[PDB]
RNA sequence: ACUUGAGUGCAGAAGAGGAGAGUGGAAUUCCACGUGUAGCGGUGAAAUGCGUAGAGAUGUGGAGGAACACCAGUGGCGAAGGCGACUCUCUGGUCUGUAACUGACGCUGAGGAGCGAAAGCGUGGGGAGCGAACAGGAUUAGAUACCCUGGUAGUCCACGCCGUAAACGAUGAGUGCUAAGUGUUAGGGGGUUUCCGCCCCUUAGUGCUGCAGCUAACGCAUUAAGCACUCCGCCUGGGGAGU
């Protein structure tokens, strides 16, 4: 496959450990297709520019998926209609 | 003579970035108003134009930098 | 395409000489099967002329390659053809 | 698809059936055949109180999950097959309790495709679940009003709705044709355009399939006599007479709405009937 | 691309005809080389030195044009046009110029000049034209 | 037989080349409600139109369509028409560099095949802006026009037909050669240079300024309209008449 260095922001609203599940259910389904994630990262509480949904400003979040190929339109398409990821634009990885 | 004031600006110390966890050169790269810098003011090459134009639009999409700014 | 398991592949499936990367039966063969995959992926969109005009251009190349085999050499033109399939 | 006939008669000359790629097995279950009599128009007094139906051919109902009450397990369409009493298609399922249910097409779905119904369900196209869960913005059918009556909204073949964005209680939803009712929030719905979206574009062409369908005939206005339809009258193809058009009772029929007044669909209404 | 030889080399002949250049290059082929011969032989360029080579060519020739503006070199035609071909039998070789210039008809024992090859008497491909 | 032609390989580079899906804002319209009053609007000057049924403006929120400002430039890519927000899948092509292989496998090409802006044409969708026909008011002797206020089809999408344009560089394609300078992207070799940067050599593409040469003059000029070769198409006074 190729590199998929996807990372979309998680919801200001959501709770601390209901984040964290956040992360590692979507972490699994983004896991499910063979794809050994092999980066991760976590930015924090940064403020964006104007709202994504209703917040001043977000969680900000990051990912590194080493995958095909395979399940790049299905972290993107089955987190499109999530609550919690606010906007993922789940750009490509050659640099 | 013989050259461009703010010689290249990114050819020195590049390249091939950022762009997504850049937000630094992006900082100085987007304009004071809110929008993208003139490439005979700010001084980038081709290429460099090209790839921090590009890094400043694909880092607007996720709201890194505002997509409008105040007056 | 081709994937390069089909262009290593390919060429190691039908290199013509031991060292031979050209050896025009290997330039009909990976000109053939690109033709081919990209015959099917020109067909799963049909409305983008733009490969549609590499298609007919790489198509058609390699018929001046297949009659250049043919003019080449007679009975290993036949060999080709009827080994590779098309042509017919 | 849609075939075309070629002029052999001039039964032919305009007519089209559609290609019935999506059928694939012909004789049904015979375990939810329930059977029907064509009524004809008529009252349960006897008098015809409907114009002009009658005539058809002899259908025969096959039963269907326009509710979706059972969840969670997954079907798996076994064949999705044709049936006369509507438009659209029906795709049997077998579920994996062995309950063989006839339930509604949505297009793009074949053979073989997991298909549950809980509230926890997917949006991919066939999955069920109450319109809570539903994000903002995907294509519904089925849509039902009182929760778990049945799905007496969208239904028919190649339609659709929305969501455009809800409370707690309710859930909006922009309709076909335009309506935004406040539909309710524990509501089930169903997910995706319903199948076989060339009905339209089936030209008849022949007199007799109107008759085959069926559909009796209908007479005009100015054809009747003084009499029996309040247009009719003159000295042959007189024009349309009186002031304010009208059906063959005394109401007009250009524009003169119809809906009570006085009616729960007061507060039911965002916006309604673009016209 | 390579319509004809013998047309570029004319064209080279001509264009550095005019162009005032000391030397000029070639494709090395046998028109070349016997054209070389030829037209050296004539009293035209100083000197063909055929530099050859791997893998093909290279002649190399002198414009034998002093002061004067227009030397033995004055002025070269393709009396042969490779696409319809020229044709001159014995007595209707001709002798292109009148006096001043002369032709090389590429005859049946080598490529001969205009005299002697009416000196043999026999025709054939009329190979250029140096006017 | 051989290798530069042409092709394959190997490694680089680049782009609004295309097709499909999804996403994002700025702005206009419309709607709901607050705030508020007597004008808003348009022009050469006005009027039609809108506004006390509360407009304009301003605040908030929602819906929907279309196009993506800044980067952006006689920049890039494409056979041409043309192509611009961002991301992904599938895909074509170009140039650079050594140089492994093949050994002329090439150039053009009437018919034939295919694509081709915008207007149109059929069906079904979509209709926020723009907007023929149309309505009103203005200017004029007259206004089936210019202007302004509105306004249908269309523009948008998918599926099919249309196959014309100043479809322009008014220059068919391929190849070889022939003064120079100055830009500008896409590369490469190098002179010292860790850098960086300057400079040369080199390609490929593109712009200006100009020698020879061409020409009726304007002008072209290594991207020729120069100098020669291959092949196709077109031209034989105007109107009549592309009838």
């Amino acid at each position: 496959m190729r590199k998929y260095e996807v990372m979309y922001i998680i919801r200001p609203n959501i709770d601390e450990e209901s984040k964290k599940a956040v992360i590692e259910r979507f972490n699994n389904v983004l896991t499910s297709n063979g794809a050994e994630i092999t980066g991760t990262k976590d930015w924090g509480k940064r403020r964006l520019a104007y709202e994504i949904n209703d917040f001043r400003d977000g969680f900000y979040q990051i990912v590194n998926v080493q995958s095909d190929a395979a399940a790049v339109q299905e972290f993107d398409r089955l987190a499109k209609i999530s609550d919690d990821i606010i906007r993922h634009i789940v750009v490509k990885e050659e640099e | 003579r013989a050259k461009r004031r703010k010689v290249c600006y990114f050819t020195s110390n590049g390249i091939t970035h950022i762009d997504y966890k850049d937000v630094d050169l992006l900082k100085k790269f987007v304009s004071e108003r809110g929008k993208i810098l003139p490439r005979r003011v700010t001084g980038t090459n081709a290429k460099y134009q090209r790839k921090l134009t590009a890094a400043i639009k694909r880092a607007r999409q996720m709201a890194l930098l505002p997509y409008v700014s105040g007056e | 395409a081709i994937t390069q398991e089909r262009k290593n592949q390919l060429i190691n499936e039908f290199k013509t000489h031991e060292s031979d990367t050209g050896s025009p039966e290997v330039q009909i063969a990976i000109l053939t099967d690109s033709i081919n995959n990209l015959n099917e992926h020109l067909r799963t969109h049909k409305k983008d002329h733009h490969s549609r005009r590499g298609l007919l251009k790489m198509v058609g190349k390699r018929r001046n390659l297949l009659t250049y085999l043919r003019n080449k050499d007679v009975t290993r033109y036949r060999e080709l053809i009827n080994k590779l399939g098309l042509r017919r | 698809a849609i075939k075309k006939y070629k002029p052999t008669s001039n039964g032919r000359r305009g007519m089209t059936t559609s290609d019935f790629a999506e059928i694939t097995t012909d004789k049904p279950e015979k375990s939810l055949l329930a059977p029907l009599h064509k009524k004809g128009g008529r009252n349960n007094q006897g008098k015809l109180t409907v114009r002009h139906q009658g005539g058809g051919h002899k259908r025969q109902y096959r039963v269907i999950d326009f509710k979706r009450d059972k969840d969670g397990i997954p079907g798996r369409v076994a064949t999705v097959e044709y049936d006369p009493n509507r438009s659209a298609n029906i795709a049997l399922i077998n579920y994996a309790d062995g309950e063989k249910r006839y339930i509604l097409a949505p297009k793009g779905i074949q053979v073989g495709t997991e298909i549950m119904s809980g509230p926890e369900a997917d949006i991919k196209v066939g999955n069920a679940l109450p319109l809570i869960n539903i994000p903002v913005g995907t294509v519904v059918h089925n849509i039902e009003l009182k929760p778990g009556k049945g799905g007496q909204l969208v239904r028919s073949a190649g339609t659709s709705a929305q969501v455009l964005g809800k409370e707690g209680k309710y859930v909006l939803v922009r309709l076909n044709s335009g309506e935004v009712r406040m539909i309710l929030s524990a509501c089930r719905a169903s997910i995706g355009q319903v199948g076989n979206e060339q009905h339209e574009l089936i030209n008849i062409g022949k007199a007799g399939r109107s008759r085959w369908k069926g559909i009796r005939p209908t007479v005009r206005g100015s054809v009747m006599n003084p009499n029996d339809h309040p247009h009719g009258g003159g000295e042959g193809r007189a024009p349309i007479g009186r002031k304010s058009p009208m059906s063959p009772w005394g109401k007009p029929t250009l524009g003169f709405k119809t809906r009570k007044k006085k009616n729960k669909s007061d507060k039911f209404i965002v916006r309604r009937r673009k016209n | 691309v390579m319509t004809d030889p013998i047309a570029d080399m004319l064209t080279r002949i001509r264009n550095a005809n005019m162009v005032r250049h000391e030397k000029l290059e070639i494709p090395a082929s046998k028109l070349k080389r016997e054209i070389a011969e030829i037209l050296k032989r004539e009293g035209f360029i100083r000197d063909v030195e055929f530099v050859e080579d791997s893998k093909q060519g290279i002649i190399r020739v002198f414009l034998k044009y002093g002061q004067n503006n227009e030397r033995v070199i004055t002025g070269l035609k393709r009396i042969s046009k490779p696409g319809l071909r020229v044709y001159a039998k014995s007595n209707e070789v001709p002798r292109v110029l009148n006096g001043l210039g002369i032709a090389i008809i590429s005859t049946s024992q080598g490529v001969l000049t205009d005299k002697e090859a009416r000196a043999k008497q026999a025709g054939g491909e009329v190979l250029a034209y140096v006017w």
